[PDB]
């Protein structure tokens, strides 16, 4: 039987909370789907193969191998248009300044490699490597993996030097630590934070892009790549059967029969590999709902995860996200999500008020804390106590109504 | 069958003798006359798409053999095909009518040019460790947004379609 | 600009005129009229043709459903969508970037349209901007300030506190601004003076 995880027991009280001290900035990898191999297959020559006598036969069933051409057809454009969504956000395409001055913040494996042949980036090389004629063709798709890779360029260093401004209007520069200091503002923790500590920070996510890259040195995609070459496979390999015609080949029936008896035969084998075509188109029309559904989760995700700072929970990575920042592979979009998990929490007595002379003070933003002997008010997600004093609390009512309020001295500045 | 013929560099076991590929198509026929090992490939096949500007601009079109050689068939090689009628331009511009392969056709001067779509302007951010934009002034735009919602709620009597009476 | 929408019309239109065109091939027998083959042939010799002629006329129909099934899927899928926008975009204003249209999102106005809806939404956009010296904190007895709200910027010559979003420069004082370390930690802390709002009244 299956174990759910490890079990756990939490030391609930009411009047005891954890608060962290320390906290760690994590990387994780998201990996999406966003596009599929473009297919088109001609219902004529899949079916009556260079046969006059088989194509004349066809024609009678009608538009069945109009509209085929026309469902598949209108895949592939829904591809095209599901790449422009996902990856064509940025109005003009930024390049990163030539000093990389970013605050102490290594970048170098997620911009492009000026070295290489195609600009791409480190990672997005790791991924390249990662993942692996009968009326059918395949059409390229309308923008080369070097555009996709100029357009993730663009949103990064958008993203590394205005920040989510890009997004909005203009991008405005800005240095990135102030942006860090931004962000932190947005997930709560103070922005002094971020300074007081900004050495530590780099170093956790430069460790996590290092990470990153040896965990990558890629199953979503290699799905979408394997089920639709198994359809294609299936389509091909249809061709051989007999639907109780004679034999699989056609041509063998026109040298075997009269033109009265070998129609029998051909309208059999027609039945069986029209019916075939139009099970392969439903797969994939099904099939291709789905990469929609997926290259329109990855578009939200680029518009809200990239370009700014997403408040939805578990939407972005795990923890209070802080950032992301994309990257291109085979047929899809890998997002970094940059995080703000905190660790090393520590116990300690909590009350909901004070009172000092009768007036209940409550904390403007934080909460009460004693270490055992005295009161303070520290911000939620970190451990910075401070004086409790009338500028960090707000009056209310009095001490008689609260429940759990304590009694101290509020200092007066 | 209806193929280009060609010496198969693949040769077959001295048994071997007319092979099939995975598709149970005819891979190679050894020679009858004389073993040759005889390999078989299809004729060159693609799909013809017509590029044209609107007619009411212009009756000028271009041709996209998708996926043939040029030889096979002004013409411009491009990954989707061989494009006939186009003009090659090394300028770049928005992507106007898409042909494939990062490859965009369009009508300007008159004539049917194809290209590279440009993807957009370049613009240099002025990054510095001390540096800030701070906007001034704002605008209030209205944009539109629009979202099918309901399809025509149609129904067939099988029956009567079917079998007419 | 109603591109969207008469795509949907058209392709439904297009599906019932290709539905309704099927009546008339032959799917391999001798008419498309049944009354034709009903009289033409005998009844043991006409069963083949109409069986023929349902076996074509129903696959036809299972294509067009299945065709309806999955555009109506799609359609689902919009719909979904338009009502969380119009949960999170009319009633309400969304935090969620380039969700409700480019900018920062104020407000939106919905409109109808035939099978489908129109939403107006109304967004601030910054529009012209100035280059600043920035410096994340600045310290005036020994101890760091850092901005309450917004960010530090200088002129040139003085240091102002600025909200983020809009230029508004205003004098750096101790309600401005909060203490926390020292100037030997910041990286980048400038030098300067933040004013004492409360100094004046009690020298005077
Ligand atoms: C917060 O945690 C980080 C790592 O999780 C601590 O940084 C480590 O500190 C130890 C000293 O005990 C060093 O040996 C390691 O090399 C440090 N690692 C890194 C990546 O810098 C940090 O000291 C913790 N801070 C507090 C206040 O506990
Ligand atoms: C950013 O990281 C890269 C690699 O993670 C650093 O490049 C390395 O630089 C050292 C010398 O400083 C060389 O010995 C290595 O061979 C380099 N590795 C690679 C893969 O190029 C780069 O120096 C780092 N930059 C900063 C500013 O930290
Ligand atoms: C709880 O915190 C207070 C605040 O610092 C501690 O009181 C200080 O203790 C240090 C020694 O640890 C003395 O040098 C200071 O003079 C004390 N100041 C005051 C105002 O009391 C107290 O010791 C802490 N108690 C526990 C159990 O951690
Ligand atoms: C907190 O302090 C207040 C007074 O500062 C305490 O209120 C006293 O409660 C007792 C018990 O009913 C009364 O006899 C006293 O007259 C009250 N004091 C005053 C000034 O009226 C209160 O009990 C204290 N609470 C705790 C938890 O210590
Ligand atoms: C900002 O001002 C402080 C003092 O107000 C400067 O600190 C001085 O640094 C020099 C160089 O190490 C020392 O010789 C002085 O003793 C320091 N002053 C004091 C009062 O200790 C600091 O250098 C100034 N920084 C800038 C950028 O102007
Ligand atoms: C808080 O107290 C509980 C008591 O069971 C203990 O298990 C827990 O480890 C304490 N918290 C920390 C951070 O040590
Ligand atoms: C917390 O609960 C305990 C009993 O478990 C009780 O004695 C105490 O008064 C309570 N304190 C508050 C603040 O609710
Ligand atoms: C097309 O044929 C020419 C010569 O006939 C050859 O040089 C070229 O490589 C071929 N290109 C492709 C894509 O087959
Ligand atoms: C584009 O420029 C190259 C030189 O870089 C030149 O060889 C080529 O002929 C130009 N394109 C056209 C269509 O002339
Ligand atoms: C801000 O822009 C509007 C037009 O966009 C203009 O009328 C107004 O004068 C501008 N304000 C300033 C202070 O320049
Ligand atoms: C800020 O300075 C850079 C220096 O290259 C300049 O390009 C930019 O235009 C300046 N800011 C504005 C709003 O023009
Ligand atoms: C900014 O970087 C320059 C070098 O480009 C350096 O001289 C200066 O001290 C740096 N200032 C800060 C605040 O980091």
């Amino acid at each position: 039987t299956m174990s759910l995880g490890v079990e756990n027991s939490v030391a609930y009280s009411n009047n005891s909370i954890a608060i962290p001290t320390n906290f760690t900035i994590s990387v994780t990898t998201e990996i999406l789907p966003v596009s599929m191999t473009k297919t088109s297959v001609d219902c004529t020559m899949y079916i009556c193969g260079d046969s006059t006598e088989c194509s004349n036969l066809l024609l009678q069933y009608g538009s069945f191998c109009t509209q085929l051409n026309r469902a598949l057809t209108g895949i592939a454009v829904e591809q095209d248009k599901n790449t422009q969504e996902v990856f064509a956000q940025v109005k003009q395409i930024y390049k990163t300044p030539p000093i990389k001055d970013f605050g102490g913040f290594n970048f170098s494996q997620i911009l492009p490699d000026p070295s290489k042949p195609s600009k791409r980036s480190f990672i997005e090389d790791l991924l390249f490597n990662k993942v692996t004629f009968n009326g059918l063709t395949v059409l390229p798709p309308l923008l080369t993996d070097e555009m996709i890779a100029q357009y993730t360029s663009a949103l990064l260093a958008g993203t590394i030097t205005s920040g989510w401004t890009f997004g909005a209007g203009a991008a405005l520069q800005i240095p990135f630590a102030m942006q860090m200091a931004y962000r932190f503002n947005g997930i709560g923790v103070t922005q002094n934070v971020l300074y007081e500590n900004q050495k530590l920070i780099a170093n956790q996510f430069n460790s996590a892009i290092g990470k990153i890259q040896d965990s990558l040195s890629l199953g979503k995609l290699q799905d979408v790549v394997n089920q639709n070459a198994q359809a294609l496979n299936t389509l091909v390999k249809q061709l051989s059967s007999n639907f109780g015609a004679i034999s699989s080949v056609l041509n063998d029936i026109l040298s075997r029969l009269d033109p009265p008896e070998a129609e029998v035969q051909i309208d059999r084998l027609i039945t069986g590999r029209l019916q075939s075509l139009q099970t392969y188109v439903t797969q994939q029309l099904i099939r291709a709902a789905e990469i929609r559904a997926s290259a329109n989760l990855a578009a939200t995700k680029m518009s809200e995860c990239v370009l700014g700072q997403s408040k939805r929970v578990d939407f972005c990575g795990k923890g209070y996200h802080l950032m992301s920042f994309p990257q291109s592979a085979p047929h899809g979009v890998v997002f970094l999500h940059v995080t703000y998990v905190p660790a090393q929490e520590k116990n300690f007595t909590t009350a909901p008020a004070i009172c000092h002379d009768g007036k209940a003070h409550f904390p403007r933003e934080g909460v009460f804390v004693s270490n055992g002997t005295h009161w303070f008010v520290t911000q939620r997600n970190f451990y910075e106590p401070q004086i409790i004093t009338t500028d960090n609390t707000f009056v209310s009512g009095n001490c008689d109504v609260v429940i759990g309020i304590v009694n101290n001295t509020v200092y007066d500045p | 069958g209806t193929g280009v013929l060609t010496e198969s560099n693949k040769k077959f076991l001295p048994f071997q003798q007319f092979g099939r590929d995975i598709a149970d198509t005819t891979d190679a026929v050894r020679d009858p006359q004389t073993l040759e090992i005889l390999d078989i490939t299809p004729c060159s096949f693609g799909g013809v798409s017509v590029i044209t500007p609107g007619t009411n601009t212009s009756n000028q079109v271009a041709v996209l053999y998708q996926g043939v050689n040029c030889t096979e068939v002004n013409v411009f090689q491009t990954r989707a095909g061989c494009l006939i009628g186009a003009e090659h331009v090394n300028n770049s511009y928005e992507c106007d009518i898409p042909i494939g392969a990062g490859i965009c056709a369009s009508y300007q001067t008159q004539s049917i040019i194809a290209y590279t779509m440009s993807l957009g302007v370049e613009n240099s951010v002025a990054y510095s460790n001390n540096s800030i934009a701070i906007p001034t002034n704002f605008t209030i735009s209205v944009t539109t947004e629009i979202l099918p919602v309901s399809m025509t709620k149609t129904s067939v009597d099988c029956t009567m379609y079917i079998c007419g009476d | 600009a109603l591109g969207k929408l008469q795509d949907v019309v058209n392709q439904n239109a297009q599906a019932l005129n290709t539905l309704v065109k099927q009546l008339s091939s032959n799917f391999g027998a001798i008419s498309s009229v049944l009354n034709d083959i009903l009289s033409r042939l005998d009844p043991p010799e006409a069963e083949v043709q109409i069986d023929r002629l349902i076996t074509g006329r129903l696959q036809s129909l299972q294509t067009y459903v299945t065709q309806q099934l999955i555009r109506a899927a799609e359609i689902r899928a919009s719909a979904n969508l338009a009502a969380t926008k119009m949960s999170e975009c009319v009633l309400g204003q969304s935090k969620r970037v380039d969700f409700c249209g480019k900018g920062y999102h104020l407000m939106s106005f919905p409109q109808s349209a035939p099978h489908g809806v129109v939403f107006l939404h109304v967004t601030y956009v910054p529009a012209q901007e100035k280059n600043f010296t920035t410096a994340p904190a600045i310290c005036h007895d020994g101890k760091a300030h850092f901005p309450r709200e917004g960010v530090f910027v200088s002129n040139g010559t003085h240091w102002f506190v600025t909200q983020r979003n809009f230029y508004e420069p205003q004098i750096i004082t101790t309600d401005n601004t909060f203490v926390s370390g020292n100037c030997d930690v910041v990286i980048g802390i400038v030098n300067n003076t933040v004013y004492d709002p409360l100094q004046p009244e009690l020298d005077s």
